[PDB]
RNA sequence: GCCCCUAAGCGUGUGCUAAGUGGAAAAGGAUGUGCAGUCGCGAAGACAACCAGGAGGUUGGCUUAGAAGCAGCCACCCUU
RNA sequence: ACCUCGAUGUCGGCUCGUCGCAUCCUGGGGCUGGAGCAGGUCCCAAGGGUUGGGCUGUUCGCCCAUUAAAGCGGCACGCG
């Protein structure tokens, strides 16, 4: 489980603000904060389809090689602000992570396969947290769901993990439920 | 050119055969009596009929081996299938009985051989929520 | 001949096309003829 | 289907042409499914009937000296190869035909050699 | 008809239309959500409806999640009143809505049905609605 | 309804910049 | 479009004229005249064909284009051959003969009816039930079947009317 | 504000609009058109058009007067 | 509660009208669970027409004879 870093190019921002912001996203860009444990922040302003394209090929949470006036510095994408209606990228913050470095990560689950017909299934965990070196994340995790029967409960315990990434979060979290399929008139009392 | 399911030792009802008979073209008491006769030498099982009729009212009939739905329901004892397949289990059958009804259907099928009959008679099975040992 | 704000292609056979600025419905089965009135 | 499915379906046919003695082409235009069913029963024991796209075995003819059987498929292409023997098809086909009377036999390829209708007629006799 | 328990205070100012959605905004619970664009009060008996259409448009398989709930009562005076003479009765529940909140959940196999019942839901709101999924 | 309607509408001219008296 | 880029083949009898924007066509049947849309250029290909171009892509041309290619075409195809369509009528009592150049049809009414014919178009009566329609502009002879054809009211019940050659009418059942 | 009434531009450059939209309005309906961006297939011949096939088990069962691929309900398979 | 209290006369009925169309009749259509006669529903259409009496103050309403029909509204709930 090798990743390659993703080359962006990114710009040092020349002013900061909400007016700068506002005119850099009108502008195809998207602003960012570069940080990390060398403790040196750094204001940036990225191509914003550019990095939209990484995200879409790498998830969320995707290794970066920056271009800042000819340096490179590896990062990660640690946090993003997506607008809830326009659904744009409005500002990302990126951590600078060295090689051989672990870090805490949230890492996407989904599920395939198919269970008993008369049974529904159902996710309650979105993403779960992971202790992971800083180039070999796991893009996405999956659980295989078949021939499970009736009520049965899938938890962070059994979840399948690749090798050398740590689990942080305790095992009880119910990641996956599997209930007895609602009858026809069950569905008219929930709500009412 | 049709095809029915008619019980073996009963001729001319009126539902299922009469009216569907009638505007075919087709003479009826001559085909109930040489079915009569066919199914009295069989004597087993209800039978599809298929009817192949020409310009000149002429009617052939065709007797196919007795329904998988049928041979199935009479080997597991049951006499009505499973109204929730695959959920409620009412009998169950061992490969005796599927490959018995196996040869009888190689000789309806077009399988090459005989395990593929016993496949195509464990779906009707499962079709009818019964399973297959 | 239904006359209708809203027009919609009730089965597979019936098209949507535009006569003289009005949106209409076509087709073989004379009930889904329809337009926006 | 897939650019990658074709690529595996020329590779097939070129894999069944390689142990093949013959084959044997042909127009089957005009025949029902009970029709190729009991085509396939006739030949399914011994021999194998196939039918493929045109270009998708003139790409999987480009393997063997068979490329110039690419005239053969203009119209609908129906392939016979002998598995076992190799002229038990080729009588199948004949009878088939001459039953049937909507298929029409576009020619045959034996010993390195694309031969016409009358020269498969006459090879099916030997 | 959801409606409160009971509520501290029987007679409240009305519910403020300003500004857009802080919180509910990501569907959380299902596969499918309906996501608002508009502001308004969102009664009870409107959720009711919603809530029922769905369930036939689905049948027996799936889930429903509302996570909106009525607890702002309204209130108005008695029919052929003059201005004046205190504050009426409440008599009906709404909830504050606006853009960007995801007002239903639905869990179910199939994309097209799920969808086709959504929007048989939104057809029964007075906001322009649109359908959100889990992915980003 | 007109009266009102034409009145409030006319509120949105060029020179009037979006307000009126009485609305 | 697709249409438009066809060139349309002269047959050897054929003489054919063009003068600016208009086209004259003149073969064993007669002549006709036809005028294209100053957008669309027609050209005559040595070769011995028609030529039509548009020298944009915008909507207007694209669409001008396959229907002045179209025109052309019926153009030609009606002096060197023609056009001829066939009806018949179906019921008891529903019959039709020509009276020299008119068509006179008793159909069921207290009066029987009775149709001219119109400049450059024929009658002629095969049998009292079935009939055709001939001339040589394929407009005009679409025409005056539509006219023939609406004579009588649809009948989904008994099927009473005057129908084309293979038309096919929906019919429904009065079952009291 | 600048065609004439009515003082001053039927101003210049690049596009859009066919509705007199401009010169009133909602839920909602819709192959109107322009721009920009994704995904699928496509000369290994794409889509449309024209020609040939679309079978056997079997009428899968429960349900009914009736259930035959086409009230409905459950499973929702195998062979060539 | 914006004009009118140094005065803007109020319901029915009569006489005289005038306009709208959201059409009662007459006219033209589409779909029908339209066989025919007779209907149901929608669309276009304002040219003309649209009765006489008994009871109730009566607006309203019930009823008797008819008629192709006995339309619904605005005009200071038109008009002292
Ligand atoms: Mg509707
Ligand atoms: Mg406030
Ligand atoms: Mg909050
Ligand atoms: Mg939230
Ligand atoms: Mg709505
Ligand atoms: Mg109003
Ligand atoms: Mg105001
Ligand atoms: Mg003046
Ligand atoms: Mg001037
Ligand atoms: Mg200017
Ligand atoms: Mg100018
Ligand atoms: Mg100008
Ligand atoms: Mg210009
Ligand atoms: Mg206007
Ligand atoms: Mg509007
Ligand atoms: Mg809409
Ligand atoms: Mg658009
Ligand atoms: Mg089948
Ligand atoms: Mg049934
Ligand atoms: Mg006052
Ligand atoms: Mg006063
Ligand atoms: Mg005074
Ligand atoms: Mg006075
Ligand atoms: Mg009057
Ligand atoms: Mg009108
Ligand atoms: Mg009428
Ligand atoms: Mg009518
Ligand atoms: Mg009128
Ligand atoms: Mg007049
Ligand atoms: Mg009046
Ligand atoms: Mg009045
Ligand atoms: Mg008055
Ligand atoms: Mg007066
Ligand atoms: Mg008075
Ligand atoms: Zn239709």
């Amino acid at each position: 489980t090798a990743n390659i870093p993703n080359k962006l190019t990114a710009n040092v921002r020349t002013r900061t603000g909400k007016g700068a912001s506002r005119q850099a996203r009108r502008d195809g860009k998207v602003p960012a904060v570069l940080y990390g444990h060398g403790t040196d922040p750094q204001h940036l302003e990225l191509n914003a389809r550019d990095f939209a394209a990484v995200l879409r090929s790498h998830g969320t949470n995707a290794i970066l090689t920056l271009d800042i006036e000819g340096t490179e510095q590896l990062a990660l994408t640690k946090a993003l602000d997506v607008h809830p209606i326009r659904r744009n990228i409005q500002h990302a913050d990126l951590l600078v992570v060295q090689r051989g470095e672990k870090v805490t990560v949230e890492v996407t689950v989904l599920v395939e396969g198919d269970a008993t017909p008369g049974t529904l299934v159902t996710q309650d965990a979105n993403t779960i947290e992971i202790e992971a070196e800083a180039l070999s994340i796991p893009e996405q995790l999956t659980v295989s769901v078949e021939g499970v029967e009736a009520g049965t409960q899938i938890t962070a315990g059994q979840i399948s993990l690749p090798e050398g990434v740590n689990l942080i979060s305790d095992p009880e979290l119910l990641v996956v439920n599997v209930v007895e399929a609602p009858s026809a008139e069950a569905l008219e009392e929930e709500g009412a | 050119l049709i095809k029915l399911q008619i019980q073996a030792g009963q001729a001319n009802p009126a539902p299922p055969v009469g009216p569907a008979l009638g505007q075919h073209g087709v003479n009826i008491m001559e085909f109930c009596k040489a079915y009569n006769a066919a199914t009295e030498s069989q004597r087993g099982n209800v039978i599809p009929v298929e009817i192949t009729v020409y310009e000149d009212r002429s009617f052939t009939f065709a007797l196919k081996t007795p329904p998988a739905a049928k041979l199935l329901l009479k080997a597991a004892g049951v006499q009505k299938g499973s109204g929730e397949p695959h959920k409620t289990k009412v009998a169950k059958v061992t490969w005796d009985q599927v490959r018995e009804i196996a040869e009888t259907k190689k000789a309806d099928l077009n399988a090459n051989d005989i395990d593929a009959a016993a496949k195509i008679i464990a779906g009707t099975a499962r079709s009818m929520g019964i399973t297959v040992e | 001949m239904k006359v209708n704000p809203s027009v919609k292609p009730i089965c597979d056979k019936c098209r949507v096309i535009r006569r003289h600025g009005r949106v209409m419905v076509i087709c073989s089965d004379p009930r889904h003829k329809q337009r926006q009135g | 289907m897939a650019k990658a499915d074709k690529a595996t379906a020329v590779a097939d046919i070129a894999e069944q042409f390689k142990a093949s003695t013959a084959t044997v082409v042909t127009e089957y235009r005009g025949l029902t499914v009970a029709n190729l069913a009991e085509l396939r029963r006739a030949l399914g024991d011994s021999a194998t009937y196939t039918v493929a796209k045109n270009t998708l075995v003139k790409r999987a003819a480009s393997e063997a000296g068979i490329e110039g059987l690419d005239e053969l498929f203009a119209g609908p292409t129906a392939i016979a190869f002998v598995k076992g023997e190799a002229v038990d098809a080729a009588k199948a086909i004949k009878k088939f035909a001459k039953d049937n009377k909507a298929l029409v036999i576009k020619g045959g390829y034996m010993d390195g050699k694309a031969l016409s209708v009358a020269d498969v007629e006459k090879i099916a006799d030997l | 008809m959801l409606i409160p328990r009971k509520v501290k205070h029987r007679k409240q100012h009305h519910p403020e239309q300003r500004g857009i959605a802080s919180g509910g905004t990501s569907v959380s619970f299902g596969d499918y959500g309906i996501q608002a664009l508009e502001h308004a009060y969102i009664t009870n008996r409107q959720i009711e409806s919603a809530r029922i259409a769905i369930n036939r448009h689905i049948k027996r398989g799936g889930k429903v999640w509302i996570n909106i709930f009525p607890d702002r009562p309204l209130t108005k005076k008695p029919a052929e009143t003059r201005m004046g003479s205190g504050k009426g009765s409440p008599e009906w529940w709404v909830a504050n809505v606006k853009p960007g909140r995801v007002l239903f959940e639905l869990s179910y196999p199939d994309e097209k049905t799920a969808r086709d019942a959504l929007t048989r839901a939104i057809h029964k709101l007075p906001i322009k609605a649109r359908i959100v999924t889990r992915e980003e | 309804a007109k009266r009102g309607r034409k009145k409030r509408d006319r509120k949105h001219s060029k020179a009037n910049h979006g307000k009126r008296p009485n609305a | 479009s697709r249409i438009g880029k066809q060139p349309v083949p002269v047959p050897s009898g054929v003489d054919v004229t063009i003068n600016g924007q208009n086209l004259s066509v003149k073969g064993p049947k007669g002549t006709l005249t036809l005028d294209v849309a100053e957008p669309i250029s027609v050209s005559r290909a040595e070769d011995g064909a028609i030529v039509v171009t548009r020298p944009d892509d915008e909507r207007r041309s694209r669409s001008l284009h396959g229907l002045s290619r179209t025109l052309i075409a019926n153009l030609v195809t009606g002096v060197t051959e023609g056009y001829t369509q066939k009806m018949e009528i179906f019921g008891v009592g529903y019959r039709v003969q020509l009276k020299g150049q008119n068509l006179e049809f008793a159909l069921g009414y207290s009066h029987p009816v009775l149709i001219e014919a119109p400049e450059g178009i024929t009658f002629a009566v095969e049998s009292p039930t079935k009939f055709s329609v001939s001339g040589i502009d394929k407009q005009k002879v679409g025409q005056i079947s539509a006219v023939i054809r609406r004579l009588r009211r649809p009948d989904p019940y008994k099927g009473k009317g005057v129908r084309y050659e293979g038309e096919q009418i929906r019919r429904k059942v009065g079952k009291t």
